[PDB]
Order: C-alpha cells, then structure tokens, then sequence
C-alpha cells in the first residue's frame, strides 16, 4: 500500500485569482485532490490518502500544533472524503474554508512536516511508498525569520532520511515562482514549470499520483549469455467496470467464494490427482494429465529472444494485435543493462531499426515474434514528460491473426471531390491527445455508485463527450455537405433506403510452346488467323498474332 | 460453406531418394500432408478431404480399366477426415517402387472431385499436388485436363522438394541442380498453372519446406469473413454506407480441457459446488436467498431504480468527431484486441465515391479521423481512429480504438540520454553500431531500389497449433507413450536465417567484453 499526503498552503495569495478567468490557486488545488480521490477509486486502487493544510487559523494534528489543520488522515478514498473535500471548490466553497479555518497566519514548516511525518506512523498498515505532495503559490515562506527557513530545511532531510518524499506543486504566483530561493534544498531527486491552469495542474499530478509498476522484469538475452534485465510496463491498460461483490444480506459484508469439486456418486471431495483432462473429436476421446496440457505449450523459457533487427518501416500500423508495452531497463537485478539498454536505443534511434524478439511473458506460454520499437523522450511545455525513453513493445500478428479479405472493383475518386472533402476535414480539425476522453459508461456507472454511497436524491448524470457535437459540425460545415452530395450522389441516391491476357503470358513465361497442338489450333480458332498443321506454325503464328 | 479437397500425393520411388542429412520428398510430402489433415481435423472443419496416390506397387482406382492409369490409388474417397486417415499417413502408408504418370494421377483426382460431389454441395473444389515431377508423362491429356478443370471450376496447387545447411521450415536446389526430367514437369506445370491463374498461379507452385512455414495449403479454403453494415457519419447531415471486416484479429485455441474423473474418465460423476461464508473468522455459511449483490465505491460498500441507471446508448454507429494530424494518434495508444476495415458498402458506387474522397483527403492533408464505434445496442461505446490506406486493388480506412482517460498510466521514467552516471562511451556505441548491422534482418536486393524482409514473422503460422496438434494426435495413437519432444521444422521456422547467426557471433563477442554485466 502506497502512502500519499495532500498538503495545501492556505496563505492568503492562494486565495487571489491571477487576473484570468482561471480558478485560484486554492480551488486549483481542492480540485485536482478530488480528482486524485476519483481516480484512485475507479481503478480501485488500496492507497491512503490524507488531506493536510497549514498557514490557516484553526488547528488539528496530534501533538496541537499550530496553524496546521489536518482535515483527513491517511486512509481510503471514500464518497463522503470526496463530498467534503467538494465543500471547498467553487467561490462559495472558498467562503466555507475561510469561514472554518480563516487563512493568512504565521506557520513554520519542519512543524508542517513533522505532523505529515507523523501522519504516515500513525498508519497500522505497511507502505510501499511515502510521499508528500505539496501545493502552494509561495516560493520563499520563511525568507524573513532565517530560523524557520532552517528548522525546515533539516525537517525536510529528515523525512527523506526516512524514505518519505515530497514533490512540489507549486503553483502561480504574480512575477513567477523561483524554485531556487528555497524549495530547491526541499524537494526529492529539469523540474516542472508552475501551473496557472487547472489542466496542467492536473496533468503535473496524474503524472506523480502513482508510482512504477512493472508488468514483470525479464531477461532480454542479446544471445545465450549476453542478458540483461529489463522491466515490462502496460502504459496503457483498458479500465473495467468493476463486478459487484456479494454481501451478507443481514450484515452487508463481504463473503469469500471457496470451490470444491467432487465425485457425485462417492461423495467425495476431489484432489487434482483425481481427474485427468479431456477433448473429443468425433468419436475420439483424448486423454492428458493436467501437468501435460501445460507441458505442450512450452517453447522458450520466460524473457526476449533477440531474434535481430528490421527497419522500421516494415512493421506497419494496421498490424495493430494487442495494446502496445513499456520496455525500460531493471539496473536492480543485472547491473550493467541501464548501460548497454541505453546503447541500442541511442543506436535503434540513428538507424530507425527496431528489435525484432521472440516474447515469452511466464513459463508454458507459446512465443510471440514483437518489435521493441526505439523511442524517444519528449517533454511539452509545462516539462511534462509526454513520451518516456526505452523501447515500445510491439505484438506482431501470426499468419493465422491476419484475415486476408476478396476485393471487388477500385472505384476511385475524382480531384475535385477529394477537394470538397479536404476543405471538410479541415473545418473539423482539432488537437488529439490520449487524455481527450473520459469512458461514458465508467463514469455513469461511478458517478450513480457515488449518488447512492452519498444517500443522495439522485445521480449526476454523466456529458457523453464521445458524442459527436452535431449542431457545431454542421454550422461549421457550411455550405460544404450540400457541395459535397453533388459532387458524389446522383440526384436519386438512396443513401439510407485462351483470353489474350493468359496467351500474352505464356508467350513471356515461355511456356506457350509447351502447348499441345490441340491447344494451339484451338487459340487460332479463336482469333481466326491463318494457321498450319504442324505445331511450330501454329506456334510462330499466335506469337506473331501479339507481339509482332 | 464446404470444400472438396483432393490431395494427391506422390509415392513414387524418386520420393524416398535420400540425401545426407537432408529429409526425402516423400517425408517431406507426409509432414505437409499431416499438417493439413490435422488442422482440418482438430478444428472440426467439415470439409471433405479424399487422398489419391500414384507411384504404389498396385492399381486401386475407378478409371483403371484397362493398364491404363496405373499405379494410381484412391486411398480415401471424399468424406470428412478422421483420426484413422491420420494414422494412415504416419504408419500405414509407405513409399513405393513404381513411377505413376503425374498428370494421370491428376485426372484420376479430378475424378473423384467430379463424379464424388454430384450429390453434395461445396462452395470449392481444390486440389493439392505433392510430387518431385521426377518421371515421364504423357502431355496428351492437357487439352483435357486444362478445359475440365475450368468447367468443373476446380483450383490447383503444386508442392514439390524445391522453389522455383538446409533447415526444414527454415528461412535460407538450383534449378540447375534438378534432372531434366524434371525440368521438363516443372514446365508443364508453370503452364498449367499460368492457364488457371495466370500470373500470380506462378505463387501457386511451393516447396514443401516453406509451406511448413505457412498456411499456403489452406488458402483456397479459409471461410470468408462476414461484413459489418454501417453508416460512417459526419455531422448530422453526410452519410456514407460503409462495411467494415476483421482485418486483424487474433486467432485463439478454441477447444477447452474438461475435466473428468481419472478412470471413468466421465464428466457427469465430477461437479464442482462454489458455496458463501462470512469472509472474517466464526466463518458462519450463507444461503442464497439471503445473498444481495452490490458494488464497491473506496471504502464504502453498495449494495446495488439501480440496473436502470445503467449506461444508454444510441446503439451502433461510426459517427465521425473530427479530423486530426496522423502523428498526434501514436500506434503506442492503440487498443482493442482487433483491426476493421472499412469499405464502402457493396455495390454502393456513390459511396464507393464518397469513401474514396474521404480516404484520398485524408492521405493527402495526412491527417485521420477520430470517431465514435459501437457495434450494437448492448455494445460499450468506442472512441478511436480511422486512418487511410490506399493500395493496387482496394482502398479503405483501417479502423482501430484509441484509450480512454482511466486506461492511461502515466509513470515518468528517467532520461537515460542525460545519465552521466550510464551514458556509453564510443567504444561501447560503435560497438553496438556493429551489432546492429550484422544482425539486420533485411537487404537492399534485387530490384536495387526494393527492401527484402529475410524474417517475415507475420507470414509464418502460430507455433501454438502444430505444437497441439502434434501432440493430440500423438495421443491419440500412442496413448500409453508421453507426449513428444517440439518438431525441429517448428524450431527452424522460429529461429532467424542462418547468415543473421553467423554475422552476429564477432559483433556479439565485442559486445560482450565492452559491456560489463553482473548479477545483484
């Protein structure tokens, strides 16, 4: 279980919108939490969240310190956290906090930290991770009592010292926000530019919300003794609607399932060395133990064969198998690998080659030929890292996985109709990226679970944004469709109601005067020219009868 | 919805010839034969398979009146194959000592084809030769044979011991090194198959050793793919009458291991009872009728006016969203576990218009379009892209789903090009440099302009399926013995050419000193 504290600086600029029909930096902040909560919840992640501000008036922490206000402490994200935490978005949510724990006052730090520190002790359970993520607008806190600003740079790498680590949302403040003037000797370890917008605020804390995961590590042997480790990561992973669970009727609680087989007419329970394995064909049973169906699908023992290397431009796009994997270096295991992992990516790279590997994830599994695909880092402007370094894990399909398909006729278009459909795709051209859509149902199904856990009078229901904007396509469209139908729909178009060829490849095959005489007058029947009775007439004929 | 295929195979003497270390024709001839028969078998395939055989010591079949056609045997009329088919091409059956005419086993097999599916009803009638083209042959019957096998529209496919150290089912004879004999049958056939298919019946000729490697004998038998009606939509006002196909989709073991009792070997005696208990100790039993269904929300339980507030949607589409640059959709986000097509409806000239406008435009602004997929009411909404892909025969858009927000998993990881603590140096770089080039999987060959793949992957079948086959069958027919070791062939198709081995080993070895590697 992994450990992360929300700490809010709730100073009085936090509270000042920069000039923008932008959000303060407070709501910024709340926002991006219930949002952290959300997600957590819908990929029904076990972490503990807390929700911590300082600098306010009030106060709530174990050992009653002061300014410092701990709202929830670590524990699991649930409806009413998230409910309460909503009590503080908005302007008139701005009010409620003020009104609770007026802001503006006088706070230090290692105090802050220490109570954050403390949080996590408190915690009963054991924690994979520990991190502190904070949110404030202020650059320099304690550049006026030269004290504070020291007890808080100690406190700092104390919890470091204890594995615990904080990363900094900071947040726009008028002239910037210098990161050098104190949070520099703070902060765990080019960093991320101040966020202004709630978009990138979001962005910058989906991007440290959770921690790497590897699907595995394996052995990428260059050869037999030639191996290094890497990890494999699933960057991208279809979220399911969780299944319901079943519950004690009386005392709504969680029930485990326990599954025993057994022979009807003895009435006894069945071991796995009780039953054999069974398939038919006809009038033919076959026989194998359990160990033995296993046993016929083991070809390579787990890892990546190195099989060589293939310009990229032979794996094509529409070979598109399964969703795509994250290989990335495991220095943890066969140290050496960060090195000569980093190599071939700087190599694959200059000469747009990718790795060609026979994959094999655990034991009896039949292999499967994918291309490690180089890839390089990309960072956007808010220094967000938009695309890791490593190599992209590419499934390729088996002769059987393609399905070949009969074609009739081309039909192509004109040059002027391709015409009036470029000016249509580029009335309706847009920015695409992978975070545009949420998943209609998933959030239906959530945003009703929520309702419901919150008693509350009924759902929200949920804005299909996967739905095409009609209304806005079409008067951006203009006159365009209308003069698009004429270039391509009749008027009264129901819109919602020995062939020459062969001979001449004979004569270049040189296989015509393999031809039997009978098949020879035959063609010169057909094209009636004068003929002979002997072959190589017929046949100096039919040559002439094309060619010459 | 059915096939009639016919596989004629030579027995003859030639075929057992045997070169150093290499398999003869006819071993070569029963791995290509036994792999067609088991897939046919194993899948449950209802296509009718009959097995002809000429160059055997006797004369079995129906055209045999007379000393003419012989030394040709139906071995197996036209009828569903069985396990017993199977074993009589491992055992039973075995080389002979006389040299049938080809051609005249030809005919003998369109005869079966013929006058054995008068009854029934196939969609194909296919015929599939294996022979070295090592004896004579009488060309008098081509008039005949060619004008017959158009009529009865009966399709054709050659598998000889050459192509138009050696590795069955590997990726590595000069026609020089053939008899002329045989030359002189490969003549012939080249013709046949130029009068049946013209060109591209040249592909129609295979070596047995490549067709181990692919699925070239069931080619003319795969079950076409039914079609996806659609209208692909752009704003509320354009329509296009569209049909999409599975271009991509992968292809699964389909039948289950049911388990039965060690000796009945029966299902009915076995039944598994999933019974509920509270989950915390005093593990007290639960009936049914007191157990409610509910979901999960964090920490707080549901117990879950409730399916009715489940998701509503307008049921299928292909509703277009907008348009994008190609290099803003990333094959990196690609999801789904299948590629569509898409075409214009069938017949559809207008549309076929339409669709074409659509693809060229986007081919050429190199853009695509994001859309929305739903395949039928019940179906879950789909957001992905829809790409153009313009070739000789077709034109069409290939379809396939992008992510939604919670599928996204962004984890940062560590510049490994900024690392002082892991940059290579140049002798380690310039050494990779050299790997690289000697394991290149490809070459700048003949059409000088042109790249050759040396490792098509993609052409080559599941190892799964052969692999379980191999053994079902022997199962099957040696119950008693424990299963068998992987057939080299599928280890040999696996592996990349032999040159790619050898240029690597030196490479390798440098990169081996130059780059330390130590176990934690």
């Amino acid at each position: 279980r992994d450990s992360l504290i929300f700490l809010v600086d709730a100073s009085k600029a936090m509270f000042e919108s920069q000039s923008e029909d932008e959000l303060t930096p407070f709501d910024m902040s709340i926002q991006c939490i219930q949002s952290v909560y959300i997600s957590k919840i819908i990929s029904s992640d076990r972490d503990l969240l807390a929700v911590v501000f300082y600098g306010t008036e009030k106060d709530k922490n174990s050992v009653n310190f002061k300014n410092i206000y701990v709202l929830q402490e670590l524990d699991n994200p649930g409806a009413k956290r998230i409910l309460e935490l909503d009590q503080f978005k908005g302007q008139q949510g701005q009010k409620r906090f003020q009104d609770m724990m007026g802001h503006g006052s006088d706070y230090s730090l290692s105090e802050v930290l220490w109570v954050c520190a403390n949080l996590f002790s408190d915690v009963q359970f054991k924690m994979s991770h520990k991190r502190i993520m904070l949110f404030t607008n202020e650059d320099n806190p304690h550049g006026n009592d030269s004290a504070k600003a020291s007890r808080a740079r100690t406190k700092a790498g104390d919890l470091r010292d204890t594995g615990i680590f904080l990363d900094l949302m900071h947040l726009k403040k008028p002239g910037g926000f210098d990161i050098s003037l104190f949070y520099r000797d703070i902060i765990s370890i080019v960093h991320f530019e101040e966020s202004s917008k709630l978009e990138d605020l979001l962005r910058k804390v989906r991007a440290k919300e959770t921690r790497k995961r590897a699907l595995s590590r394996l052995k990428l042997k260059l050869n037999k003794d030639i191996v290094i480790s890497v990890g494999i990561y699933n960057l991208v992973q279809k979220a399911l609607k969780p299944p319901p669970i079943k519950l004690y009727r009386e005392t709504n609680e969680p029930v485990k399932t326990k599954t025993r087989t057994f022979n009807t007419s003895t009435g006894g329970l069945l071991l796995p060395s009780d039953t054999k394995r069974s398939q038919i064909y006809g009038s033919r049973q076959i026989i194998l133990e359990k160990e033995e169906t296993e046993e016929l699908k083991r070809f390579d023992d787990p890892g990546l064969m190195l099989m060589g290397f293939k310009p990229l431009v032979l794996l094509k796009k529409h070979h598109y198998l399964r969703p795509s994997l994250f290989v990335y270096p495991e220095e943890s295991l066969v140290i050496g690998s960060s090195t000569l992992f980093s190599a071939l990516l700087i190599k694959c790279l200059e000469k747009e080659v990718a790795a060609l590997c026979r994959y094999t994830p655990r034991r009896n599994i039949p292999p499967y030929f994918v291309a490690l695909v180089p890839q390089e880092e990309e960072l956007d402007d808010q220094k967000i890292q938009v695309t890791p370094p490593g190599f992209q894990l590419v499934f390729l399909p088996f002769a059987d996985d393609k399905r070949k398909m009969p074609f009739t006729e081309k039909i192509m278009a004109t040059p002027e109709q391709v015409g009036k459909m470029k000016a249509i795709v580029e009335k309706l051209r847009f920015t695409y990226r992978s975070d545009s859509f949420e998943n209609p149902v998933l959030q239906q199904h959530f945003r009703n679970l929520e309702a419901l856990a919150l008693d509350l009078m009924e759902p929200e229901q949920a804005v299909d944004l996967t739905l095409p904007k009609v209304e806005a396509m079409n008067k951006r469209l203009g006159s365009l469709v209308d003069e698009f139908k004429e270039l391509v729909y009749p008027p009264d178009y129901n819109p919602e109601g020995y062939s020459e060829e062969e001979l001449k490849t004979h004569i270049s095959k040189g296989t015509l005067g393999k031809f039997t005489v009978p098949m020879l007058k035959e063609a010169c029947r057909a094209y009636g020219l004068k003929s002979g009775l002997k072959k190589q007439e017929l046949l100096e004929a039919l040559t002439k009868h094309f060619q010459d | 919805n059915k096939a009639a295929v016919v596989l004629c195979m030579d027995v003859g003497f030639t075929m057992s010839n045997s070169i150093p270390g290499i398999e003869s024709p006819f071993e070569q001839a029963k791995k290509v034969i036994t792999m067609f028969v088991q897939r046919q078998v194993f899948a449950e395939n209802k296509d009718e398979i009959a097995l002809v055989l000429f160059g055997t010591d006797g004369t079995d079949n129906p055209l045999s009146g007379g000393d003419q056609y012989q030394n040709i045997t139906v071995h197996r009329h036209l009828m569903l194959p069985d396990f017993d088919l199977l074993e009589d091409i491992e055992s039973k059956i075995q080389p002979g000592s006389q040299q049938a005419d080809f051609l005249d086993a030809l005919i003998v097999s369109m005869d079966v084809i013929q006058h054995e599916t008068i009854g029934k009803k196939f969609e194909k009638r296919h015929i599939e030769i294996f022979t070295d083209l090592s004896s004579r042959f009488s060309k008098s019957q081509l008039d005949i044979i060619i004008h017959s096998l158009k009529k009865c529209d009966i399709s054709l496919q050659f598998f000889l011991p050459f192509s138009l150290p050696f590795r069955l089912g590997g990726h590595g004879f000069p026609l020089k090194g053939i008899t002329e004999q045989q030359k002189e049958g490969l003549e012939i056939v080249k013709m046949v198959m130029i009068s049946l298919e013209g060109e591209d019946g040249l592909d129609e000729i295979y070596s047995f050793s490549e067709s181990l490697r692919k699925l070239c004998v069931f080619k003319k038998i795969e079950r076409h793919s039914i079609h996806w009606p659609c209208r692909l939509t752009i704003g509320s006002n354009l329509s296009i009458r569209i049909a999409a196909y599975k271009s991509i989709l992968q292809e699964r073991v389909k039948k289950t291991w049911t388990v039965v009792d060690a000796k009945t070997l029966k299902k009915e005696d076995i039944q598994k009872e999933t019974v509920y208990c509270l989950n915390d100790d005093d593990e007290t039993e639960v009936l049914k009728e007191d157990i409610i269904q509910g979901f999960r929300y964090g920490s707080d339980i549901v117990p879950f006016d409730e399916e009715q507030m489940k998701y509503k949607s307008e049921g299928k589409c292909f509703s277009v969203l907008g348009f994008c640059k190609s290099s803003q959709v990333q094959r990196r986000f690609f999801m789904g576990n299948q590629v569509l097509k898409v075409f214009a409806a069938r017949d559809d000239e207008a549309a076929a218009v339409a669709l074409s406008s659509l693809i060229h435009a986007l081919d050429d602004l190199d853009m695509v379009a994001i859309v929305r997929y739903a395949y039928d009411k019940r179906a879950n909404p789909q957001v992905g892209v829809a790409f153009p892909h313009i070739k000789h025969n077709y034109e069409c858009l290939v379809y396939v789903q992008l992510p939604f927000m919670e599928d996204l998993r962004q984890y940062m990881f560590s510049s490994l090009k900024n690392s002082k603590k892991y940059a290579p140096t140049e002798a380690q770089l310039n050494a990779v440099d050299a790997l690289i080039d000697s394991m290149s999987l490809a070459k700048k060959d003949e059409k000088t302009d042109t790249l050759e793949d040396l490792f098509p992957t993609t052409k080559i079948p599941n190892p799964r399926f052969q692999r379980l086959f191999q053994c079902l069958l022997h199962r099957a027919l040696h119950p008693r013995e424990p299963l068998p070791p992987i057939q080299q062939h599928i280890w040999n198709m696996l592996n990349p050419p032999a040159e790619v081995t050898t240029k690597s080993q030196i490479p390798l070895s440098k990169i081996k000193t130059l780059f330390p590697l130590i176990e934690a």
